[PDB]
């Protein structure tokens, strides 16, 4: 297959693998959320892998992230920049956040070349924003906010 | 950025136009792409409208987000999907069939764009 | 696609705005480019307007067709010429001179375009 | 070219909408880019509007100049800066803070552009 | 530095130098106007020279030219094309007008390549239009309009 | 050195580093297997790093993986696709699996450009297949198979 | 419009502007000649500006320059090279001569790319030769020939 | 923004995220060191992200790493090559070491194209050398040196 | 001939023509200096025009400018930037200064392509610096320093 | 350079062929492109000639300037226009209609061009 | 590699020149780029020196590392920053103002580089 | 920048080495390229030297200006010609024939260049 | 060209520095690349030096040939190998181990290079 | 293999073949010298042929040629240029000299592309200089110096 | 210098070297002719070597070859193609003939790129034709014409 396709699918496969590790360091609530993300990533990989032939994620899946983002934005009201991984648990999420953005860079290459994955790219962007919030929430509860 | 929401007169919403605009601005600000006071949105009711050639009672809801160029396609797609979510949940009903909700994201030329602040405070 | 027709308040038409929109939709559907229920058009009367700097009674009729990108320039040109024909034949008169009729065809970004159907039936 | 001026209902101007459109057309004609009778501008008052998420009384004034492609970026930038000057000097006040004035210059596709003159005189 | 930057700054430096010569052939009113232009050009050269780092001219400076253009447009109502330099004084302005447009061509190259100087390009365009009007005004007062 | 060489060697160095972390979450049997892989990767890095001058892995090393693959294939008979990281232990292996495929993408670039690393590329491909099986085996023993 | 067209027209507009200044430093005879040149340049700018659609100068206009060249060649019989601008008046003509050749370089670019302006290019070439002779004539009458 | 800039900043953001995880597996001494590195990375990301406009790290920050390198070089005197991750703690550092070198590869692309990040590139290079030493020190104290 | 050669020679010919005009607005001392420059330019044009075959200016000619620069630097001790052409006389020199730098840009193109004119380029650079000083000196004597 | 002038036998000139060649050489030398003694021109009278298919008394005057390559198109065009001016002013009349005067400028290959001076003085 | 350290005569150091060279070699070896016996450094005291045109007592410390080409810019920058750290900490004081410390890293052509070992042991 | 002047022991100068360095720094500062305190120059007398293979009493004077890269070739050439002028006028005589004076301008890698100020004042 | 030979103080040579420079110049002239009087070489004894970090008595001999650019790599390599041969045969011994002999060939920028002859004879 | 490698090795093989013919027309002293050259060429061909893997000639081999060059330079002190092949014996050497320079041109291509053969290129250059001297020596002994 | 120049000069140097060998196998008449050719080649090498600066051969030198060609054409009237080197003497000339044509190919490259050596190329072409005739003449006298 095409190299941009292979690289994007591989990075996505890496993303869900790191998420699969991080979900053993979060509560039962976030674990259910991360597992939903894993299913979405699987659906995304099918779209990109089939070069657009197989349907990817729906519009509601992106709207689902935004529901969570708006929800956790009310819990996170920090001003100064913070150092990643205030706690071990949040550190796992900060890692997944960066892998998600790395997946985004690969998908954007596919979109700019093959014209597919625009929906998936938007998902990964919102995903990284959610993983940021989820990481800060954990640090807030345990009060381990390390600032610059 | 500039947001323009157009709704047919026969379209029923779960909220008032003002409440819809507030929800739209919150969604746009949730992207972390724009400053708060820069989000300028407006709502317009369409009095004269036709959807197709068929003789069926129809109603549609369209939005047009105009942002300055520079953002990638992932951001533009996310913004559109964000507004479309807000608009879809606001629709209570219209016509005698399904209501089509659409959101367009267009880019304004930044280099020729003029902006000033008057009556400053 | 989205069609917006703008007419000055002093412009007289051979038909009602509703009849004009129906004729416009028939012309758009005659291209075989769009689905019937996808053609969403609207009509707006301009109350505040100025055409030029001269002190002459004038009236103009403008339309803006917004379609998703992909079509060639032959199709875009045909659509514009099609709408312009409908608009021109609808004009009865306006002002104290000739009425300028114009139609613009612009392209919406398909990849970032969001669309949903709510209150489904 | 087509000029559309949008002003919030709570915005106070030093002149009437008609006088504002005349000043705008004079500025556009001062560029020597367009024929006099080709400058078609309109003014619209926004009744439903929200600027941001904050609970602050705000008012904004936006304009959108649509010209046929061909002109360089120097001309497009000059036109926008020209309209923005006219709009800024027209603002008397609005809301409880500074009024944001913005002007966008966009290009219409010339090759697909349709134009006719009806009821000729 | 980059060649398009160097060439633009050099041509601008040449423009203000020709203006600096022409201002000794005009009245005290136009001399004050030309000296304001020299200051603007100096501010423009700083923007282009620093490759966008240093702030250029403001929006009001462009609006200032348009105030003058609209003002002198009421004094100039000629139909037929005229030969440049009806008088020696106006000839100096016609020269500066052409140098200004030459500066515009250089700046446009910078704008199309580096994405800066759009404001400056608009200024030079309006500047050339003003210098045209100022030249015709002088010829009108002395009645030396040479036509084609 | 050449960028494709540097990138491949770096990614391989990253692969064995993640394996070095995962081997502290597996039993003594898999730990011995992973440490053998680390030695092979070290031998591979020498081949690629020296641009083919130093001998890489032997044919038997690839045959060694296939011995393990055929062995664990009899223990893994799942039909439906599964979510990575059913357990924390298997999640480590799923990560290493994706890093291995990322190393494969880099090595393939070297092979297509310099004509070396074909043997190494085959190893990494079989390695990723083994790491997949090893991950599922752990999940099977603890019965934590999460499906799509 | 096309950049070579814009640059050529601008330089031509600059040429006639410098000529418009120089004609205030010559006698009534040369002033009439320079004003005829300004009209020709205006006709040339229309040709180049319209990308060949509008008719440029006629063959007789080139023949008109040659009539003057042959005429002033009988008055100028210098051997050694001379420094430009023996007098202030001739210095103006020497400037215009160089601007004319600069216009020629721009027009030649148009001719080699669009296939128009060959007639105009020949005119500017002969124009520069005439401006050379006219400058030396003035210096000869006042006896201010500065040699190298 | 430019792709090389985005990729470099993303990889750096990933580096500090992995460091943020590793610092929960080291003593209080190394934790303080790693947190200082996180602050430096944050300062580096600002430089690269702003395409050179914002000042990056100082010369002393690089000299700070060399102080630590020379310090831990006296504690590490191994001859034979060792397998990464003798202990779980050191395995975290070996991972961060490889991510740091991956960040270095991205930054070098920026330096070779935009001419910025030379200081940052030197930092990441020294950082990877320090992370190597820190990993071996931990293995030495617990005597878990696995050799090839 | 080659276009870079033709353009450089033309611009140089334009430079000495503007100098030939400016020397009628200066005292007898500066007039002698400007005429020496005209001879040097003539010698430079021969070098560039012959594509390096004919010898250009000597090393002493550059040293001659530096003698004048160091001389007039003692008379000019301004801090703030000034507007070109405080007087009509100095305005002529400011023009020549900019034309000289324009000639420099053309010559540099020749040097970077044909490997000749390095000496000439250095001369034009020093020439522009001298013309700057000469312009300020005139303004100082008449006290017409216009600042920004 | 080599110049060849061809004139139909029924063409009347204001000057003799020799005088025409002298005027042509002066015009060529006036370009400052060639050395004086290098300008080698010749005149030939055409005895057998036909201009077209019509039965009309016609006469034409053609010239062909052959120069070594190297000169730009501006120089080549100027040389042709220069010769054409000399030829046109020399024509007194011919046939029963207008006389067509034409001048061609062609380039000789310099690198393969052979030249020597014999019986030197 | 070859290292040359230059110090003005009025510069005071915290260590002897020999001790400074040993510290420099340790820093260079700490990069793991060079073999131990290949690091050849030397120290030179400048007796005749001028820093600028001002009449101020000044002292500077400069170093020049010459290595064979092949290393990336990250390595070259690190080596320079490494030497500069050693040199800066060695400076006790000099002149009546701050002491400028600088380090240059240059590359020697490897392919034309000649190297031999004589009086072998 | 760094300037190193080398003179053979048998070379006689019109000025002292210190005076020569001051003249050199003034010439370098006259270019307006460098800050005053950044110009760091030094003078060295060559005790062991041979010029050629011939048995003729000879003396030479060489200089090497090292500047950070970025300047064009016009600036580099001017700087060299500037120093060469100062050096040439300083030479009184040497050997039994003409004295060769040479100046080299080389560029230091800016990106790997390290610079600090210690004992600050 | 310029040749600089550097030798540690503890290095013993088979010849005097002057004799070594003469042998070096003969080798350089044997290439037929340079004029005789253009070969300007010098010898310097290093008093402060450290070779590595080990506590072993060491001595090294380094040379640096600076020539104007233009010569191919074959010539540059030959020149370096030529000087290295002369330097190696001159070494009698030094330190308590083998003596490292190295020769670098670098290129000076010809276009910015300044050269003059003063006190001419 | 690569074409530049093949061509270089072929030309070198041709060089030693012509030398192998010329050595039957020289005395026993030069024959021993030429046979040493043949061995060096064989060693060079191994280096280039193996694309740098196999060690080429040593530094002493180049120093060996220079020993001979300096030796025969004392026997050859001609001023005017001479025609190749004064005698039949020297003609053989003049041929070999030109083949050696042809080999040099091929090797330089390899060096500029693959970065190997710099030592070999220097050898061939010195070889051609020696073959020149050896040819003139023979002509000198028999006094058959034909000059231009 | 430029590679096409170096290669052409080298091949020419090889041509005159082979001629220098062949002239020891011909009579005193042809030896004088070949030595004249060697002088011409030397003059040609100066032209090409100096990239056109130094004058090459005259027109008469080419006319000199044609005098010989027409002369020996009357002695050679063969129809069928012949095998090169009927005798040992003629074989030397057949070799030189082919080297001359090889030199021609190199010179033509220079002519097509630098625009010089057209005269020299014509000489080498005629030279090869003469060497053909000279070779056949020798074979004819000894009656050793070997045909195909």
């Amino acid at each position: 297959k095409d190299s941009p396709i292979i690289e994007a699918n591989g990075t996505l496969d890496e993303l869900t693998s790191f998420i699969g590790e991080a979900k053993h360091y979060v509560d039962e609530e976030m674990k259910g959320i991360l597992e939903e993300i894993q299913n979405d990533i699987y659906k995304i990989m099918g779209e990109i892998g089939s070069k657009g032939k197989i349907e990817g994620i729906s519009e509601e899946r992106i709207a689902w992230l935004l529901k969570l983002i708006l929800r956790y934005m009310e819990m996170v009201n920090l001003k100064s920049f913070v150092l990643p991984g205030g706690t071990l648990e949040s550190a796992k999420l900060d890692v997944c956040r960066t892998i998600a953005r790395r997946a985004l860079r690969k998908v954007l290459t596919v979109t700019r070349e093959f014209g597919i994955g625009a929906e998936a790219a938007a998902y990964l962007l919102a995903l990284s924003d959610l993983l940021f919030l989820l990481a800060r929430v954990i640090e807030i509860e345990k009060n381990k906010l390390k600032e610059v | 950025p500039h947001l323009v929401i157009e709704a047919t007169a026969n379209l029923r919403l779960e909220t008032s136009p003002g409440e819809l605009l507030e929800q739209a601005n919150k969604a746009l600000f949730a992207s972390g792409q724009f400053g708060e006071a820069d989000i300028k949105s407006r709502f317009v009711t369409l009095e004269a409208y036709r959807q197709g050639t068929a003789a069926v009672e129809r109603a549609y809801l369209h939005a047009c987000l105009s942002i300055l160029d520079g953002r990638d396609i992932a951001t533009r797609t996310l913004l559109g999907a964000s507004l479309c979510a807000v608009l879809a949940e606001a629709v209570a009903g219209g016509g005698e069939e399904g209501v089509q909700v659409s959101v367009e994201v267009r880019e304004m030329e930044r280099l020729s764009y003029a902006k000033r602040v008057v009556a400053r405070q």
